[PDB]
C-alpha cells in the first residue's frame, strides 16, 4: 500500500522502502569497528574463497584518504560507488581548503550523498551502511557509522551488517577503558567479537588498522593467525 | 472499461470519449447566443445572477479579444479566460508579424489548433470550454465563428451555445437573419435569451450584450444601456 | 491497561506454558508421531488385500418365496482399526490448535507496513486452519459410520427380500476401511506438513517484524 | 524416465487421433440425427391429452397396476443413450484438451487462455448435461411417489393432475433436451474449430533467440 | 487485456490495436470519399453534410488546398484532420525552401505519413485519427493519387475511397479498373460520383457532394462550384 | 501480468517479454526470403495487394541503402521506413567521414543499435519489424538478418514471415553453397512459392539481387521472365 | 504483493528482484568458460547458434577484442552485449588517450560494473542482463581472468563458466584445476573436458565451440582463436585420452 | 480437422437453419406473442378482481364437537389459467435456447483485443440465461402448485378438525392465481426485453470484432 | 533443537515421500494406463445394449380388483462395481501421496521469485479437483446401493405403481453407465497427472532455481 514509492508517506509516517534498505544491509557480511585509545580497528567477515576466487578482488576495507578508511556492510557495487566519490570528494575538499579531510566531514558528505538518493524517487538507496575510522588533526581517534536513512552517528564501537546484534550485545560487554589500553587489546577485542558470529577464525575474517600518523595496514593472515592463537589460547 | 480515462486512448469502437465528456461540460453551462446579420454580429449571454452579492458587470462572459473582433464564451470560465489570452496572443502576433487586423477565419484556426493540440496529449487534459468569436470588417464583412472543445471550428450564420442550445437553436433558426439589421436582432436575441431561460430552474438572469458591424465601425463593444433596457423591456412584453 | 502482578504472572505463565509446548511439541512429538502413523499404516491390518477377509456375517434370515433376527454385531476388524485411529484424529486436532494459539500470540501489532513477517505468519494460518476442517471432517465421518451401518442393518432387517440392504452393509464396511487407511495416511501427511511449513518458516513466525532498525527517528 | 512419457504419448496420439475424427464425422452427423429426431412427429404433438395416460385408480363415491406412460418411457429410451454419448465426447474433447495445455510459463500466456475459455464452456456444458441426465433418473420417482399418494388418497384430486402434469413436463423435458445436446454439439464443434490453432499449439512453435 | 490502452505495447500477437482503432475513429464520422485516377485528371469526391442550416455552408469543407498544384480530402476527425492539413502546407513550403521545386505528391505523403508513424511509436501522444488522400499532377509520372492512414502506410492507388462505405466503393472502382478502356475527365468524374452515389444509395443534388480536380492543362487544384458539379450529375441522370 | 506490459521489465524467468511480442508481430509479417550464391545474393519477399486498384509502382518492399546494400523486410512497414531513412542516413554519414562506401556488416551493426536504442526507454516500442540486410563488399557476398531486439546474425540462407519455419527447411534441403545466383533466384521464388495462398505472379513478388555490379530491383518483366518456368 | 518491478524498490528483506531475474537471463545463454594458467588465459564458448544455414563471418560470435591487450565473452542479451562491448571499447581508448598506457584490466572492469550498477539503480531503464568474462594481461598483475553480473558486481577468478550449466562447469573445474600447474595445452585440455561435460551433444561438434588464447610473446599480448584444425585436434586427443582411460577399467 | 464434404453439408445447414430461425424469431414469432400476452392479459379470467371468488368449494365434513370424504376436486378456474400459461413458458423457454446458441456461434474466434464486441455478446447472452432462469422457476412454481394444493387437501381431510388447514387450501388457489398473472407479465417483458437488447446490440452481436 | 533420532526421523519420511513420488510416477501412471484402457477394452464396460443389463424383478403384479421372494441385485453392475471400486480408491491414495510430495517441496516462503510458488499451486489445485472428483465418484458408488434398495423396497410395498420398477431398471442402467465413465475419467486423471508433473517438473522440484551470483 505505502511501502511502493519512496516519497510517499504511511498512515503514522513510517518511510519504508528506506527501512527495507536498511533492511537489505543486514543481509551483508559482518563488520565491526573499536576505538582505541591511539588506534582505530576495523575488521570485516570473509564469506568464502571458493577455491578458484582471487581474493584480491574482494576487499570490504578501503582507504578514501590518507587518514581516512571505511568498510561497509551491504550492496558491494552501491559501497564501490560510494568509495569512489567520498575518494573525489576527499581529494576536492583538499584542492578546495588546502588541507586533510576530517572524518565527520567525509562522514557528512557519504550521509548526504545517501539522503540525495533517498528524498527523491526515480532513484533508489544506496544500500549499505559503513563504518568510517580516521584520526583528526587533534589526533584523537573517530568512528562514525553510516546507514541508507543518511543519519549519521559517532559510536565508540560497533558493528554492521549480519548478526551486528550479537555482536554488538558482546562488545557491550566487553568493551571498556581497559580493552582500549593497547593496540594488541583493541585487535584482539575485534577478532573475538567477529569470532562471536562467523564460521572460522583465521580464514574468515579480514582486519586493518589506522594508527596515528600511518597509513591503513591490512593484517596479514600470518598475523591474524597469531592473534586468534593468543586469543584461543588464553581461554 | 479504461478506455475513457484519458484523451490519447480511442475507444475500441473509434470514439475518444474524454472530448465528449469535455462537450458535455458546456451544456453545464448557461445559454449564449451569437447572431449575426448583414450590418455585424450580436452576442447575448444569459449570465445568471448566483448571489445579490456579486457585482454587476461581473463574472463577464463576453470579453474583447481584440479591437475588431469579440469572443463569448460557455464551459469553464477559467478555461474560457485562458482561451482568451491565447486569443488576444494571437491576434497580437499577427498585427507585429504581418501589418494588419487579424482576420476571424484565420483566428479561429489559430486558437482551434491550440485547442485541438490538447486532445492528443495524455498529460493534459481538453479544455472545458465552447466559445464563439465574432468580427465585422469591410472587406471580409461580418463573420461568426464557433469552436468546440474539440478544436473544430465552423462558420454560422446563427450560432448557441451552453445549455439550452437546442432550443435557442430552433428560435434562431426562425428568424431571417441575413436580411435583418443589427439595432433589430438586439431585440431578437433578447427575445430568444428570455424563452429559452427558466425562471423555475435558474432564478434570475441579467442579460449581458454585444456586438460588432459598422455601426461601431467594426469595434466589438457593450451595449448601450439604453438600447440594452429596450431590449430588454421588448423581450419582457413578447414573452407574456 | 492497569494490570496486577497477579494478572501479569497468569498472562506470563500462559505465554510461557504455550511457547513451551509448541517448541516440545513441534521438534519431539512430531517426529514421534510421523514414524508411529507411518509404522502403524505399514501393519498389516491396514493393508488387507482382500476386502472379502473385511466383511462379516449378517444373520438374517433369507425370505423363503412363498422368524426374527439375531443380535447383528458390528464388524470387529473395523471397530477394531477404529479404536486405533480415533486417538490419533483428536490428537491432530488438539495440536493443530495449540499451534493455531501458538502463531496467533505470535502476531505483532498491527502496523502499516514491514507486514510480509505477519504474512507469513497468515499464510501458515491458512494451512493449520485448512487442515484443522480436513480433521474436523474425519471425526463427523466416523459417527456417520456408525450412524449409516446401523439404519443400514436395520433396514435389512425390516425388509429381509431386500438383498440391496444387505450389500450395502458389506459395502458400508469396505468403504469404511478404504477410508480408514486414507485417513491414517493423511495424518501422517498433516504432521509431516505442519512440522515442513513451520520449521521452514520459524524466523518470520517467532519474529514476523524482525530486528531493530537504526532509528533514523 | 522416456518409456513412461512413450506410453503417455501414444496415449495423446491417440486422443488426438479420436478428438480429430469426433469433430470431422461424429459431431457433424449427431448435428444432423439430433435435429432429425427433433423434427420427428413423436417429439412435437399438438395436443399433450394425447400424450395423457390412464390412470385406472378407483375414485371413492387395492387398486389396478398403473403403468409407465408408454409415450414417455419410449422417448426416454431412444434419448437417453444420446446424453450418455454426448458426454462421453465431452469428456474426451475435455481430457484432450487438458493434454495439450503447455508448461507453465510467465511469458505467452495467450494460448492458455484460450483453452482455459474452451474449458470454461466444456465445464459448463457438462454441468447442464448432467442436470439432464439426473432429470430423467428422477422422473420416475416422482412419477410414482405422485401415483402412491393417489392411491393412499383416492378422494385427492389434484394428486391425478401432478401425475399428469408430471408427464406432460418430462415430455417437454425431453424434447428441450435434444435440442440442447444438439447445440452442445454445434457450440463445441464451433469454438474449437475457430480456435482449433493455439487450442492445439498454444505457445507456438515461434522461438525469438534474444538470448 | 490492458494490451490496448496503450500504442507503444504490442499484443502477444504482436498487432497494437490502438491504430487500428484509430481506423474506427475515420468511420465513426459517417461520410465517405472517393478518389479515382484518369489518364488526364485525378478527381476527389466526398460527401458534404451540413447538420444545421444555420451553418454557413461555405465554411464546412473536407476539401484543402496543401499547396497551388496539390490538392487533399480528409476524413475522420475534423480537427485532426485540419491539424494535418496544416502539417502538409507547412512541409510543402519548406520543401520548396529547402529544395527549390514544389514538393512531389509522393514525398508530401511519405512526409505526413512518416509523422503518422512518429505519433504511433510514442507514448503519450495518439494518432490522429484522420485519413488523407492527395491529389496531384506530376510531369514525369502524369496524375497521381496517394493516400496516408493512421498507420503510417502510404501506397499510391489508381483509385480509392474512405470512410464508412470504403468495401463497397473498392468493389465498385475494382470492377470499373478491371473493364478498363480509359477515363478521361467527364468519365473520370462520373465514374467518382456514380461510385459514391451508388453505395450510399443517395441519388445526390449538388448541394449535398464537393469535388475537386486536377488535370494536366490545368495542374492547379480547383474546387468546382455547385454549377459545375450539378451539370455533371445532370449529365449522369440523362444517360 | 505486469511483466507483458512494461518494455524495462524483465518477467520471472528473465523475459523481455514485449520484444518477443515484436518478433510475434515480425512473424505475421509477409514472408520474404535471402539466399546467398557464390556470386550474389537475393532478396525476394511476396508484395501480395488487396486490390488491383493499388498501383505497385509507388511503394516498394525491397530499398536500396547504398550502391551496394539493399534490404528487405518483414513485419510493420512504417518502423520498416523508419529505419531504412535512418540507414542510408549513415550510409552517407560513413561515407563523408572515410570516404569509401560502408561494408554491410558496419551498417547492419549500425542499425542493429539504433534498433537496440529504441527497446530501453519504456515510453517508445520496440520497431516490430525484422530485416533482411545483403551486400557485396570485398568481392563477397553478404547477407544479414537484424531483429527487433537489435540482435544481428549472418545466414547463408533464411526466411523471415509467415511460415517462416517451413520456409527456412525448404532451403536447407534446397541449397547449396556452390550455387551461382541464375539458380538462387530460382531456389528463392520456390521457397515463396511454398507459402502463398495464391498464384503468384511478376506484381505480386518483389525480387532484388546484389553482385559485383551492386544492387538491384529486377523489373517486372525480368521476374516474369524467371517466373516462366 | 508485488516488489518486482521498476528495478528501484527494495522489497521486504531488502532485494532487488528485477536484477535477480536479470541473473535468471544469463543462464539461458551458451556456456562461456574462462581458465587461467601460468603462461596464459583462454577463453572457451559453446556456439549456441547452431543453425545449419549461418556463417561464420565475423572474428567470433562470443569472443570479443576490447584492447591489444585484453579481450571478452560474453553471456546473456547479445543486443546489450554488443553495447556494453562498444562502451568496453571507448572507455579503453579513452584511458589510452589520457595516460598514454593501456588500460588495466581491473580498471575496465570497475568502469563497465560502474556502468551496469548505475542502470540497476536509476528508475526508467532496466539493468543490462548480461554477464561476460575478462581475460587480459597487465603488467602490475599479469594475466588475470574477471568475470562480472547483471548487478555491477565482479570478482577475480582462476577459472569460471558463465552460462547454462554453469554449476557443473565449476563443480568440474574445482576438482580437475590444479593451482600454479597449469599451462596453456593442459588449460586448452581441461575446457573441452568440461565443455562435452556440460554442452548436450554427445561430441562436440568444433563448430558449436570457439576457443580463444590471450598469451604475451615477444613482449606483446597476441589473442587468437584456435581456427578450426586445431579445436578438431584437440577434441579428438581428449576423446582418445578418455577412450584410453575407459579401456583401461 | 479434415472436413469431409457431407460434414461440411451438415454444419453449414445447421448454421444457416439456427441463423433462419433467429431472423424469424426476432421479428415474426416475437411481436406475435407480445400481442398475444397482451390479449390474454386483457381476459377477464386473468384480470378477476375479487379473489375470494375463485376460492374453491372445498367439501370434506366438519367434527361433530365432543364421517367419509368425497371426491375433492381441483380449482377449475387456476386449472384453465395454467393450461392457458403454461404452454407459453416452454415456449419462452424453447426460444431463449435458440437465441442463446445463435449468439454462441456469433461468437468469434478468441484474439487478444477488440474484445468489447465479445463483451456486448457476453453481457446479452447473460441476460437471456437469466430470463431462462426465471422461466425455469415459473416452471418449478407451476409443478409446484398442483404438489402443495394436494398436500394441504390431503392434510385437511386427514385432520379435519384443524381448520387452518382448508384455509391454507384457499390460501394456495389464490397465491396460484396471483403468480400465473404475474407470469403472464412478465413473460410478456421478457419477450420485450429481448428484443430491446437483441435489437439495440445487433451490429456488434451479429458483427463484434469491427468488420 | 532436533535430536538425532527426530532429524534421522524426518529424513527418512521425506527421502521415503521422494522415492514413492518418482516410483509412482515413472511405473504406476503407465501401467495403470495401459490396464485401464484394457478394462475399457473389455466386453463387460462396453455393453451395448442396456436392454440386456436389465435383471429381473420378481415382485408379484398385482391382480385387479402374497410377500416378495429374495430380491437379488444385478450381477452385471455389481461385479463391475468390483472391478472399478478398488481402482477409485486407489487413485485416491496416490493423489494424496502427490500432495504430500508437493507440499514438501514447497520452499521457505519468501517475497519476490514466486513463479516457481505459483507453479507448485497450481499444480495443487489440478490434483486437490482430482481428488474431489474422484471422492465424489466414491460417493456415487455408496449411494447405488441405497438408493436401489429403496426403490426396489417401495416397488415391493406397493405393487400396484409400476414407475418404482422402471425406477429399479433405470438406476442399474445409470449405475452402468456412471461406471463406464468413472473409468475412462480414472484414465484421463491419471494421464492429466502425470502431464502436468512431467511439464512442470523442474519448477515443482526446484521452485525458486539455482542459487543467485548473490549480490551481497
Amino acid at each position: 500500500s505505502y511501502d511502493r514509492a519512496i516519497t510517499v508517506f504511511s498512515p503514522d509516517g513510517h518511510l519504508f522502502q528506506v527501512e527495507y534498505a536498511q533492511e537489505a544491509v543486514k543481509k551483508g557480511s559482518t563488520a565491526v569497528g573499536v576505538r582505541g585509545r591511539d588506534i582505530v580497528v576495523l575488521g570485516v567477515e570473509k564469506k568464502s574463497v571458493a577455491k578458484l576466487q582471487d581474493e584480491r578482488t574482494v576487499r570490504k576495507i578501503c582507504a578514501l584518504d590518507d587518514n581516512v578508511c571505511m568498510a561497509f556492510a551491504g550492496l558491494t557495487a552501491d559501497a564501490r560507488i560510494v568509495i569512489n566519490r567520498a575518494r573525489v570528494e576527499c581529494q576536492s575538499h583538499r584542492l578546495t581548503v588546502e588541507d586533510p579531510v576530517t572524518v565527520e566531514y567525509i562522514t557528512r558528505y557519504i550521509a548526504s550523498l545517501k539522503q540525495r538518493y533517498t528524498q527523491s524517487n526515480g532513484r533508489r538507496p544506496f544500500g549499505i551502511s559503513a563504518l568510517i575510522v580516521g584520526f583528526d588533526f587533534d589526533g584523537t581517534p573517530r568512528l562514525y557509522q553510516t546507514d541508507p536513512s543518511g543519519t549519521y552517528h559517532a559510536w565508540k564501537a560497533n558493528a554492521i551488517g549480519r548478526g551486528a546484534k550479537s555482536v554488538r550485545e558482546f562488545l557491550e560487554k566487553n568493551y571498556t577503558d581497559e580493552a582500549i589500553e593497547t593496540d594488541d587489546l583493541t585487535i584482539k577485542l575485534v577478532i573475538k567479537a567477529l569470532l562471536e558470529v562467523v564460521q572460522s577464525g583465521g580464514k574468515n575474517i579480514e582486519l586493518a588498522v589506522m594508527r596515528r600518523d600511518q597509513s591503513l595496514k591490512i593484517l596479514n593472515p600470518e598475523e591474524i593467525e597469531k592473534y586468534v592463537a593468543e586469543i584461543e589460547k588464553e581461554k | 472499461t479504461g478506455y475513457d480515462l484519458s484523451a490519447s486512448t480511442f475507444s475500441p469502437d473509434g470514439r475518444v470519449f474524454q472530448v465528449e465528456y469535455a462537450m458535455k461540460a458546456v451544456e453545464n453551462s448557461s445559454t449564449a447566443i451569437g447572431i449575426r446579420c448583414k450590418d455585424g454580429v450580436v452576442f447575448g449571454v444569459e449570465k445568471l445572477v448566483l448571489s445579490k452579492l456579486y457585482e454587476e458587470g461581473s463574472n463577464k462572459r463576453l470579453f474583447n479579444v481584440d479591437r475588431h473582433v469579440g469572443m463569448a464564451v460557455a464551459g469553464l470560465l477559467a478555461d474560457a479566460r485562458s482561451l482568451a489570452d491565447i486569443a488576444r496572443e494571437e491576434a497580437s502576433n499577427f498585427r507585429s508579424n504581418f501589418g494588419y487586423n487579424i482576420p476571424l477565419k484565420h483566428l479561429a484556426d489559430r486558437v482551434a489548433m491550440y485547442v485541438h493540440a490538447y486532445t492528443l496529449y495524455s498529460a493534459v487534459r481538453p479544455f472545458g470550454c465552447s466559445f464563439m468569436l465574432g468580427s465585422y470588417s469591410v472587406n471580409d464583412g461580418a463573420q461568426l465563428y464557433m469552436i468546440d472543445p474539440s478544436g473544430v471550428s465552423y462558420g454560422y450564420w446563427g450560432c448557441a451555445i451552453g445549455k439550452a442550445r437546442q432550443a435557442a437553436k430552433t428560435e434562431i433558426e426562425k428568424l431571417q437573419m441575413k436580411e435583418m439589421t443589427c439595432r433589430d436582432i438586439v431585440k431578437e436575441v433578447a427575445k430568444i435569451i428570455y424563452i429559452v431561460h427558466d425562471e423555475v430552474k435558474d432564478k434570475a438572469f441579467e442579460l449581458e450584450l454585444s456586438w460588432v458591424g459598422e455601426l461601431t465601425n467594426g469595434r466589438h463593444e457593450i451595449v448601450p444601456k439604453d438600447i440594452r433596457e429596450e431590449a430588454e423591456k421588448y423581450a419582457k412584453e413578447s414573452l407574456k | 491497561v492497569r494490570l496486577s502482578g497477579e494478572a501479569r504472572k497468569q498472562v506470563e505463565v500462559f505465554r510461557q506454558n504455550l511457547f513451551q509446548e509448541a517448541e516440545e511439541f513441534l521438534y519431539r512429538f512430531l517426529p514421534q508421531k510421523i514414524i508411529y502413523l507411518n509404522q502403524l499404516l505399514q501393519e498389516d491390518s491396514l493393508n488387507v488385500a482382500d476386502l472379502t477377509s473385511l466383511r462379516a456375517p449378517l444373520d438374517i434370515p433369507i425370505p423363503d418365496p412363498p422368524h426374527k433376527c439375531g443380535f447383528l454385531p458390528g464388524n470387529e476388524k473395523v471397530l477394531s482399526l477404529l479404536a486405533l485411529v480415533k486417538p490419533e484424529v483428536w490428537t491432530l486436532k488438539e495440536k493443530c490448535i495449540l499451534v493455531i494459539t501458538w502463531i496467533q500470540h505470535l502476531i505483532p501489532k498491527i502496523e502499516d507496513g514491514n507486514d510480509f513477517g505477519v504474512a507469513i505468519q497468515e499464510k501458515v494460518l491458512e494451512r493449520v486452519n485448512a487442515v484443522k476442517t480436513k480433521v474436523e471432517a474425519f471425526q463427523t465421518t466416523i459417527s456417520k459410520y456408525f450412524s449409516e451401518r446401523g439404519d443400514a442393518v436395520a433396514k435389512a432387517s425390516k425388509e429381509t427380500h431386500v438383498m440391496d440392504y444387505r450389500a450395502l452393509v458389506h459395502e458400508r464396511d469396505e468403504a469404511a476401511y478404504g477410508e480408514l487407511r486414507a485417513m491414517v495416511l493423511d495424518l501422517r501427511a498433516f504432521y509431516a506438513e505442519l512440522y515442513h511449513i513451520i520449521s521452514s518458516n520459524l524466523e518470520k513466525i517467532v519474529n514476523p517484524k524482525g530486528e531493530e532498525k537504526p532509528s533514523m527517528y | 524416465q522416456p518409456e513412461a512419457q512413450a506410453k503417455v504419448d501414444v496415449f495423446r496420439e491417440d486422443l488426438c487421433t479420436k478428438t480429430e475424427n469426433l469433430l470431422g464425422s461424429y459431431f457433424p452427423k449427431k448435428i444432423s440425427e439430433l435435429d432429425a429426431f427433433l423434427k420427428e412427429p413423436a417429439l412435437n404433438e399438438a395436443n399433450l391429452s394425447n400424450l395423457k395416460a390412464p390412470l385406472d385408480i378407483p375414485v371413492p363415491d387395492p387398486c389396478g397396476p398403473v403403468n409407465c406412460n408408454e409415450k414417455i418411457v419410449v422417448l426416454l429410451q431412444r434419448l437417453k443413450p444420446e446424453i450418455k454419448d454426448v458426454i462421453e465426447q465431452l469428456n474426451l474433447v475435455t481430457t484432450w484438451l487438458q493434454l495439450q495445455i503447455p508448461r507453465i510459463e510467465d511469458g505467452n500466456n495467450f494460448g492458455v487462455a484460450v483453452q482455459e475459455k474452451v474449458f470454461e464452456l466444456m465445464t459448463s456444458l457438462h454441468t447442464k448435461l448432467e442436470g439432464f441426465h439426473t432429470q430423467i433418473s428422477k422422473y420416475f420417482s416422482e412419477r410414482g411417489d405422485a401415483v402412491t399418494k393417489a392411491a393412499k388418497q383416492p378422494h385427492v384430486g389434484d394428486y391425478r393432475q401432478l401425475v399428469h402434469e408430471l408427464d406432460e413436463a418430462e415430455y417437454r423435458d425431453i424434447r428441450l433436451m435434444v435440442m440442447e445436446i444438439r447445440n452442445a454439439y454445434a457450440v463445441l464443434y464451433d469454438i474449437i474449430l475457430k480456435n482449433f490453432e493455439k487450442l492445439k499449439k498454444p505457445r507456438g512453435e515461434t522461438k525469438g533467440m534474444i538470448y | 487485456a490492458g494490451f490496448d490502452r496503450h500504442i507503444t505495447i504490442f499484443s502477444p500477437e504482436g498487432r497494437l490495436y490502438q491504430v487500428e482503432y484509430a481506423f474506427k475513429a475515420i468511420n465513426q464520422g459517417g461520410l465517405t470519399s472517393v478518389a479515382v485516377r484518369g489518364k488526364d485528371c485525378a478527381v476527389i469526391v466526398t460527401q458534404k453534410k451540413v447538420p444545421d442550416k444555420l451553418l454557413d455552408s461555405s465554411t464546412v469543407t473536407h476539401l484543402f488546398k496543401i499547396t497551388e498544384n496539390i490538392g487533399c480530402v480528409m476524413t475522420g476527425m475534423t480537427a485532426d484532420s485540419r491539424s494535418q492539413v496544416q502539417r502538409a502546407r507547412y512541409e510543402a513550403a519548406n520543401w520548396k525552401y529547402k529544395y527549390g521545386y514544389e514538393i512531389p505528391v509522393d514525398m508530401l505523403c511519405k512526409r505526413i505519413a512518416d509523422i503518422s508513424q512518429v505519433y504511433t511509436q510514442n507514448a503519450e501522444m495518439r494518432p490522429l485519427g484522420c485519413c488523407m488522400i492527395l491529389i496531384g499532377i506530376d510531369e514525369e509520372q502524369g496524375p497521381q493519387v496517394y493516400k496516408c492512414d493512421p498507420a503510417g502506410y502510404y501506397c499510391g492507388f489508381k483509385a480509392t475511397a474512405a470512410g464508412v462505405k470504403q468495401t463497397e466503393s473498392t468493389s465498385f472502382l475494382e470492377k470499373k479498373v478491371k473493364k478498363k478502356f480509359d477515363w478521361t475527365f467527364e468519365q473520370t468524374v462520373e465514374t467518382a460520383i456514380t461510385c459514391l452515389s451508388t453505395v450510399l444509395s443517395i441519388d445526390f443534388k449538388p448541394s449535398e457532394i464537393e469535388v475537386g480536380v486536377v488535370t494536366v492543362e490545368n495542374p492547379k487544384f480547383r474546387i468546382l462550384t455547385e454549377a459545375e458539379i450539378d451539370a455533371h450529375l445532370v449529365a449522369l441522370a440523362e444517360r | 501480468r505486469g511483466y507483458s506490459f512494461s518494455l524495462t521489465t524483465f518477467s520471472p524467468s528473465g523475459k523481455l517479454v514485449q520484444i518477443e511480442y515484436a518478433l510475434a508481430a515480425v512473424a505475421g509479417g509477409a514472408p520474404s526470403v535471402g539466399i546467398k550464391a557464390a556470386n550474389g545474393v537475393v532478396l525476394a519477399t511476396e508484395k501480395k495487394q488487396k486490390s488491383i486498384l493499388y498501383d505497385e509502382r509507388s511503394v516498394h518492399k525491397v530499398e536500396p541503402i547504398t550502391k551496394h546494400i539493399g534490404l528487405v523486410y518483414s513485419g510493420m512497414g512504417p518502423d520498416y521506413r523508419v529505419l531504412v531513412h535512418r540507414a542510408r542516413k549513415l550510409a552517407q554519414q560513413y561515407y563523408l567521414v572515410y570516404q569509401e562506401p560502408i561494408p554491410t556488416a558496419q551498417l547492419v551493426q549500425r542499425v542493429a543499435s539504433v534498433m537496440q536504442e529504441y527497446t530501453q526507454s519504456g515510453g517508445v516500442r520496440p520497431f516490430g519489424v525484422s530485416l533482411l540486410i545483403c551486400g557485396w563488399n570485398e568481392g563477397r557476398p553478404y547477407l544479414f538478418q537484424s531483429d527487433p531486439s537489435g540482435a544481428y546474425f549472418a545466414w547463408k540462407a533464411t526466411a523471415m514471415g509467415k511460415n517462416y519455419v517451413n520456409g527456412k527447411t525448404f532451403l536447407e534441403k534446397r541449397y547449396n553453397e556452390d550455387l551461382e545466383l541464375e539458380d538462387a533466384i530460382h531456389t528463392a521464388i520456390l521457397t515463396l512459392k511454398e507459402s502463398f495462398e495464391g498464384q503468384m505472379t511478376e506484381d505480386n513478388i518483389e525480387v532484388g539481387i546484389c553482385n559485383e555490379a551492386g544492387f538491384r530491383r529486377l523489373t517486372p518483366t525480368e521476374v516474369k521472365d524467371y517466373l516462366a518456368a | 504483493r508485488r516488489y518486482d518491478s521498476r528495478t528501484t524498490i527494495f522489497s521486504p528483506e531488502g532485494r532487488l528482484y528485477q536484477v535477480e531475474y536479470a541473473m535468471e537471463a544469463i543462464g539461458h545463454a551458451g556456456t562461456c568458460l574462462g581458465i587461467l594458467a601460468n603462461d596464459g588465459v583462454l577463453l572457451a564458448a559453446e556456439r549456441r547458434n547452431i543453425h545449419k544455414l549461418l556463417d561464420e563471418v565475423f572474428f567470433s560470435e562470443k569472443i570479443y577484442k576490447l584492447n591489444e591487450d585484453m579481450a571478452c565473452s560474453v553471456a546473456g542479451i547479445t543486443s546489450d552485449a554488443n553495447v556494453l562491448t562498444n562502451e568496453l571499447r571507448l572507455i579503453a581508448q579513452r584511458y589510452l588517450l589520457q595516460y598514454q598506457e593501456p588500460i588495466p584490466c581491473e580498471q575496465l572492469v570497475t568502469a563497465l560494473c560502474d556502468i551496469k550498477q548505475a542502470y540497476t539503480q536509476f528508475g526508467g531503464k532496466r539493468p543490462f542482463g548480461v554477464s561476460l568474462l575478462y581475460i587480459g594481461w597487465d603488467k602490475h598483475y599479469g594475466f588475470q581472468l574477471y568475470q562480472s553480473d547483471p548487478s555491477g558486481n565482479y570478482g577475480g577468478w582462476k577459472a569460471t563458466c558463465i552460462g547454462n550449466n554453469s554449476a557443473a562447469a565449476v563443480s568440474m573445474l574445482k576438482q580437475d584445476y590444479k593451482e600454479g600447474e597449469m599451462t596453456l595445452k593442459s588449460a586448452l585440455a581441461l575446457a573441452i573436458k568440461v565443455l562435452n561435460k556440460t554442452m548436450d551433444v554427445s561430441k562436440l561438434s568444433a563448430e558449436k565451440v570457439e576457443i580463444a588464447t590471450l598469451t604475451r610473446e615477444n613482449g606483446k599480448t597476441v589473442i587468437r582463436v584456435l581456427k578450426q584444425k586445431e579445436v578438431e585436434q584437440l577434441i579428438k586427443k581428449h576423446e582418445e585420452e578418455e577412450a584410453k582411460a575407459e579401456r583401461e577399467k
